[PDB]
């Protein structure tokens, strides 16, 4: 997963923080739901 | 890695409060491969992606 | 699930988005003011000083032409020509054939 | 007197130009204005930022050659708008230059600002 350290920290990113937010929900889904043995997430926060 | 301080690059470990705080060990699971990674290069042979 | 920070401490540094912007601000304007009091010390140099005594002062570039060539064959030097072929081979070949 | 002269050595001239006024806008514009030396006005600390100059200005010149300057002379109050917009002193132009060719000063002036004249014309002449 392509993550950002900065959540709408900087001016206007249209709805890029939002996206890059949203993909964390995976870190919890991973174990909530069923799809565990099908793929495991990595989620990169990508630096400057 | 110096006591008290996080490396520039690191890996993190969710605590059961639910933060994801720098984790020492994991971080330097990460960084020795990164080492080892510099000193052999890794294979990727059979990796489909 | 594994979660890696590759962000090289910018975590750390406080206010980011203002400080980032101070940064760009600082730079563009010590490019700005350093670019327009250049560009008039070099007006005020043509009036006191004279635009003729600064016009023999410019170089003149010269823009290239094309000169369309023919190509031939480059002939070495004999002593050159000799080391390529076997030294026997001189006057063995019927050059009419 | 009509004829031709040589007398340059006896030849001088003084000019009143006109006023140029001046809105410092920016923070390079107030820059621009500190990088030359005949700009030079009483407290430094003086905060230009979003005035408006003027700039009355008389230019004393010298002839030595046909048109080259001998010397030139160019001097004259700073002045800054108030709410008023009365105009008070804020400084001086005090430019100087022997052997020079075209007065500097008022050449910034004419194309950095805009030149006020006094006279303002009717819609149409109006005969008498």
């Amino acid at each position: 997963l392509p993550m950002s350290p900065n959540h709408g920290t900087f001016g206007g990113d249209g709805m890029y923080s939002e996206s890059k937010l949203s993909l964390e929900t995976l870190f919890n889904r991973w174990h909530s739901e069923s799809w565990a043995n099908q793929l495991t997430v990595c989620g990169a926060i990508i630096g400057w | 890695i110096p006591r008290e301080t996080i490396p520039f690059l690191h890996l993190r470990k969710k605590t059961p409060a639910g933060d994801w705080k720098y984790d020492r060990q994991l971080s330097s699971l990460f960084l020795d491969g990164l080492e080892k990674a510099a000193f052999n290069g890794v294979t990727f042979k059979d990796k489909y992606v | 699930p594994v979660m890696a920070d590759l962000n090289g401490g910018l975590q750390f540094v406080p206010e980011l988005k203002e400080f980032t912007a101070k940064l760009r601000k600082e730079l563009v304007e010590t490019s700005e003011v350093r670019k327009a009091v250049s560009i008039e010390t070099a007006l005020e140099h043509k009036v006191v000083n004279g635009n003729s005594a600064d016009a023999a002062y410019a170089q003149v570039e010269i823009q290239p032409r094309a000169n369309i060539q023919l190509d031939f064959p480059e002939l070495k030097p004999y002593k050159q020509v000799k080391q390529i072929a076997p030294a026997e081979l001189e006057g063995l070949l019927d050059l009419e054939r | 007197y009509r004829g031709n002269y040589t007398d340059f050595e006896n030849t001088f001239q003084k000019t009143v130009e006109p006023v140029y006024q001046m809105h410092i806008k920016t923070s390079k514009d107030i820059a621009v204005l500190r990088s030359k030396e005949w700009f030079q006005l009483d407290d430094e600390d003086f905060d230009l930022l979003n005035k408006t100059l003027t700039f009355e200005t008389e230019t004393e010149v010298t002839f030595k050659n046909a048109n080259i300057f001998s010397s030139v002379k160019c001097f004259g109050p700073i002045k800054v708008e108030l709410p008023t917009k009365e105009t008070v002193e804020i400084g001086i132009v005090d430019y100087e230059a022997g052997a020079s060719h075209g007065n500097p000063v008022v050449d910034f002036l004419k194309r950095n600002g805009s030149t006020l004249e006094q006279k303002v014309n009717l819609e149409n002449p109006i005969p008498i």
